[PDB]
RNA sequence: ACAUAGCAUAUCAGAAGGCACACCCGGAGAACUGAAACAUCUUAGUACCCGGAGGAAGAGAAAGAAAAUUCGAUUCCCUUA
RNA sequence: UACAAGUAGUCAGAGCCCGUUAAUGGGUGAUGGCGUGCCUUUUGUAGAAUGAACCGGCGAGUUACGAUUUGAUGCAAGGUUAAGCAGUAAAUGUGGAGCCGUAGCGAAAGCGAGUCUGAAUAGGGCGUUUAGUAUUUGGUCGUAGACCCGAAACCAGGUGAU
RNA sequence: GAGGGUAGCGGAGAAAUUCCAAUCGAACCUGGAGAUAGCUGGUUCUCUCCGAAAUAGCUUUAGGGCUAGCCUCAAGUGAUGA
RNA sequence: UAACUUGGGAGUCAGAACAUGGGUGAUAAGGUCCGUGUUCGAAAGGGAAACAGCCCAGACCACCAGCUAAGGUCCCAAAAU
RNA sequence: GACAAUGGUAGGAGAGCGUUCUAAGGGCGUUGAAGCAUGAUCGUAAGGACAUGUGGAGCGCUUAGAAGUGAGAAUGCCGGUGUGAGUAGCGAAAGACGGGUGAGAAUCCCGUCCACCGAUUGACUAAGGUUUCCAGAGGAAGGCUCGUCCGCUCUGGGUUAGU
RNA sequence: UAGGCCCAAGCGACUGUUUAUCAAAAACACAGGUCUCUGCUAAACCGUAAGGUGAUGUAUAGGGGCUGACGCCUGCCCGGU
RNA sequence: UCCUAAGGUAGCGAAAUUCCUUGUCGGGUAAGUUCCGACCCGCACGAAAGGCGUAACGAUUUGGGCACUGUCUCAACGAGAGACUCGGUGAAAUCAUAGUACCUGUGAAGAUGCAGGUUACCCGCGACAGGACGGAAAGACCCCGUGGAGCUUUACUGUAGCCUGAUAUUGAAAUUCGGCACAGCUUGCCCUAGCUGUGUUGGCUUUCUAACCCGCACCACUUAUCGUGGUGGGAGACAGUGUCAGGCGGGCAGUUUGACUGGGGCGGUCGCCUCCUAAAAGGUAACGGAGGCGCUCAAAGGUUCCCUCAGAAUGGUUGGAAAUCAUUCAUAGAGUGUAAAGGCAUAAGGGAGCUUGACUGCGAGACCUACAAGUCGAGCAGGGUCGAAAGACGGACUUAGUGAUCCGGUGGUUCCGCAUG
């Protein structure tokens, strides 16, 4: 409340709508992903039982913050185009 | 009970990384012939919540 | 009975000088805030459209005499 | 007119009335108040009144929820938020 | 203590009477200096503005649930469980559903250490280039009567024509 | 005089806002109920450090409020202050 | 010897006199409205008889010590008949 | 050791005092607890001891915990007690004396005289009250004084219908 | 114990009525005047209704408005409502 | 002669009405703002919110007499109750503590309590009321509160109720008049003015009886002015009643009805621009002093090129003091759309050609600033205009010419689309 000035919140207007069919994934970057032993076969089950991921949203998506140092076979909902070209230029393998 | 959020301002705002809120701007519903091209261009473009506003209204927006 | 048909100004525009002869200013800083050309710009300033005059250039403020009645403000690189 | 009102008699552990200022279901239903005034809105289907209970009531075995490898009455708690 | 002009004490001080938690003591006070109670409310109150006869008791920022911040502690790219169940109305065990964090940007599709705007590999906005999370002390806020007392009134159902 | 009738969003009134149980521009009691009170009053132990304001802007605002200004506590910057 | 930034907590939004630059009023007001300074407010102590706002001066506590400020030195009443 | 700061209302910050309860430890107490009262005691403050008297059975202390935790003011609430003050008042009026009674008499009883009402202060009686009526006893309180008396207190009685 | 009287003026015709508890009046009422509604399950009024008052009345009656004994009178305007 | 719906008649009139006003004149009195009579310039009488009279009446208002008197001159005495003294009994409001003087001053501007003087031995009792801004009641006047309540209305929004239509309850029949369509004729493929039938579609009006209604009669239940049932009569698809709809609706309800203000009201004002006040940066108040704005321009914008005023003197026709022409002088006294100020004669003023930059994406930096906003901006990219070119151009010499959000309309859109399209 401002005394009777017309408020904030009042004075600015609104903006935008939320999409119904929205989608969120659980993100995991190639840092991450560096705790599998080389040759290992990351998928989400394996994710969520090591604790990469706690809540997997609407699916993973594979992101490419940091430096991958392992060869892996990566099995993810998405990836991001420079997660999937790292993945393969470490010498592995991604999926959809 | 738990707090409340003012659904207005939710209507109204987005926090940002640092947990500022965005803004979208006043003066940009009618009378576009009353203001300059400079003027409706540049209001186009959002700002933020000022601090001396952020003061008074944070608590509206604590689980925005 | 008795009223005054007075009571009326404007907002004060707050014109005048905003840098001082001798300050390093940035590109853009405004000079001087002015109705008509009280003071002309010099070189590396101009004059917008509301004849305030601001710096084009990083540099030194001068402010000069524009021949026998006028006078001009000017910015000069640091060396 | 036929018999239908009506009238008379007999039987019935049939009803009635009370309350625990509680809980339940339903009928009917405010205002101060908040909105820094106020009418939509709020207070609130709250208070008060009334009817009906039961030891609990109400609900309940999909003309349901959904959108996968689908689930399988209702009620109640957590969470979703 | 009966020649004296007093918010009553205070500082100085003879005289007189005492003798203690024994301390460079206690009671009284001729006389001198100084000095217009307290609270509230005010620009300012000795105020002739307000309040209290006196004494005693009683008499006003609390708790719950959320938020935020600070301190503390545990663990840490993790942190933490809710209901429930077991237990002594306990600690506690179990319970990972859920919540917060580990990624942002966009109205959104979406893209992603970038994204949005833009015709643009331009410029600009918000971001990246570590730290969170759980419980809890303190502070403050929100929802509740929300520090306490006080209307004139409004509405509902009753009681009254002695 | 006795026995009775009319009841409050209502009665009654040869009419005065007049009476309805010793104050009627809307009786009384109980409840909603701690109505609301931007107003007045009140708000209880001690010392230590710092220490304002009575202004601007906007306000159905003017003895209220919000943001700024001025106080305080903490952390940070580091000479940027006088 | 400050200053700035961020964050936790505030109060304040009735101001007064005096001096001075001005408006207004009547070169009226202990008037009223702005600028500037001080003091009061929130400041005791000394002076101005008494006297928030003037003059001197900012009380951590104690002393039956000293020097000064404004203002004073015949008596009240400290100090020059 | 030095030398610097320390007036302060709203208000911010800090450190503390004291109250009740709880936990644990350690104590006190009929050879006298708490409470109360007095004293010339101690600490920078809130406050803490000690002695003596009263009292008669409970209570400190340490550390931590928790709060119905501190009053001088609200025309605050309840209680007690002052002041005004031996003051205002003692509520329409005519009594006097004698004799009784009694611890006590202007005030009770009896007598005489006097005075007042008399379309009534008399006699009935309906409402209303509900034992106040009668007898004996009493004198705390009530009675605007007094009291031996009373509509008061105690004890025992009292209301009779075919009309 | 038991009328003071008289001359004039304003107001209300009059007897009545009223602010229990600051107003008794020139205020109300009034008999009279007028307008208007009402054909009877009347109009008007109370009530959600039923049921009532009006009225066990019927236009010489009933409700409402205004005027206010009586005497002499009551003019002009129907544009507005 | 203007205007009106029409312009106040009779009666009355300084009045329960007359401000001026104690009007003026007459009466009454020694003296009369009152009273009575008269007058009429009725501030602002007047005919049933009746006009003007009016005998009787009145705890009515008003003026004058007689009588009367302690009302008064002007007070005195006496009786009784209280007061006073004594015995008995014994409250109250009030109250920060009180050893509680006066004067002149001081001071929150009117002092028991402060200064300086002045006066004053301690303690009662009967009396008086100047002060203690004495007690009593949180001022009722005044203002304020986005307080309350009662009341009004052509304030707002509603609503009881009433009126009106559709429809249901709700049926039968006849006449008559229309809309639409087809067909035939018809008069100046189809128009215009008409006519007869043909098909549904519908109105108005009558008639009927069986629904419905009767605070109509009679009969029974039944000792009953209720009710129910039966019969007759009346009425009748109406009325009544339900749902829907429009109108009327202070009858009744909930509320609104601003602030500033040398108290409030009334008047004025409320946003924006310029100047002065404003104290040579900026800022700076008053119901201080002066004015403007709520636009305008298709060029009065951009660009290129070119140009220079107002006025005066002297000559010249219609021509004058000023029209148009000519020379000279003339530095800005002109012009700059529009207030003022600041600017502008290297023009920002004037003329012409060509034009649409009065662009799209933006924007380092800066001014202003509580916020929301407001202002300036180089420069980059795209695609242009003018210019030979340098280059200029994101409106106008500069500063007013404007209004948040919500909601709704319109256009565009490689956004979303509640299982999927
Ligand atoms: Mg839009
Ligand atoms: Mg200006
Ligand atoms: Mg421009
Ligand atoms: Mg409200
Ligand atoms: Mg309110
Ligand atoms: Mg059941
Ligand atoms: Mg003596
Ligand atoms: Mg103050
Ligand atoms: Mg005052
Ligand atoms: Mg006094
Ligand atoms: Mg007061
Ligand atoms: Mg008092
Ligand atoms: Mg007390
Ligand atoms: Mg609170
Ligand atoms: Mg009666
Ligand atoms: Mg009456
Ligand atoms: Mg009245
Ligand atoms: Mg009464
Ligand atoms: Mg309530
Ligand atoms: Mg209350
Ligand atoms: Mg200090
Ligand atoms: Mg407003
Ligand atoms: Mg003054
Ligand atoms: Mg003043
Ligand atoms: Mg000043
Ligand atoms: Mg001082
Ligand atoms: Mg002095
Ligand atoms: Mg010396
Ligand atoms: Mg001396
Ligand atoms: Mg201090
Ligand atoms: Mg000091
Ligand atoms: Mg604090
Ligand atoms: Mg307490
Ligand atoms: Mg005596
Ligand atoms: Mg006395
Ligand atoms: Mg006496
Ligand atoms: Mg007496
Ligand atoms: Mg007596
Ligand atoms: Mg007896
Ligand atoms: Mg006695
Ligand atoms: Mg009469
Ligand atoms: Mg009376
Ligand atoms: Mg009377
Ligand atoms: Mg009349
Ligand atoms: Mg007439
Ligand atoms: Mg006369
Ligand atoms: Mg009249
Ligand atoms: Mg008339
Ligand atoms: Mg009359
Ligand atoms: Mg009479
Ligand atoms: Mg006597
Ligand atoms: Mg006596
Ligand atoms: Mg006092
Ligand atoms: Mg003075
Ligand atoms: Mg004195
Ligand atoms: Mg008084
Ligand atoms: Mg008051
Ligand atoms: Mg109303
Ligand atoms: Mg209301
Ligand atoms: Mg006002
Ligand atoms: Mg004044
Ligand atoms: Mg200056
Ligand atoms: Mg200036
Ligand atoms: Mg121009
Ligand atoms: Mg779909």
């Amino acid at each position: 409340f401002e005394g009777g000035q017309l408020p904030l919140f009042r004075r600015l207007p609104k903006r935008g709508f939320t999409n119904i069919n929205r989608k969120e994934y659980a993100i995991v970057n190639l840092d991450q992903l560096n705790k599998f032993e080389d040759g290992t076969e990351v998928t989400p089950a394996l994710l969520v039982e090591s604790g990469v991921v706690k809540n997997e949203k609407s699916g993973i998506k594979i992101l490419g913050n940091g430096s991958l140092d392992k060869k892996l076979t990566v099995k993810a909902h998405k990836f991001s185009a420079s997660a999937a070209e790292a993945i393969d230029a470490k010498g592995g393998a991604h999926e959809v | 009970p738990k707090m409340k959020t003012h659904r207005g301002a939710a209507k109204r705002v987005k926090r940002t990384a640092s947990g500022q809120l965005k803004r979208s701007r006043a003066f940009t519903s009618h009378l576009f012939a009353n203001k300059s091209t400079k003027q409706k261009r540049q209001l186009r473009k959002a700002r933020l919540v000022s601090k001396s506003d952020m003061k008074r209204v944070k608590q509206l927006l604590a689980y925005k | 009975v008795s009223s005054t048909k007075n009571g009326r100004d404007s907002e004060s525009k707050r014109l005048g000088a905003k840098r001082a002869d001798g300050q390093f200013v940035t590109g853009g800083s405004i000079l001087y805030r002015q109705r008509g050309t009280k003071i002309y710009p010099g070189e590396n300033v101009g004059r917008g459209g509301d004849d305030t005059l601001f710096a084009k250039i990083d540099g030194v403020v001068k402010f000069e005499r524009k021949g026998r009645d006028k006078k001009q403000v000017s910015v000069y690189a640091v060396a």
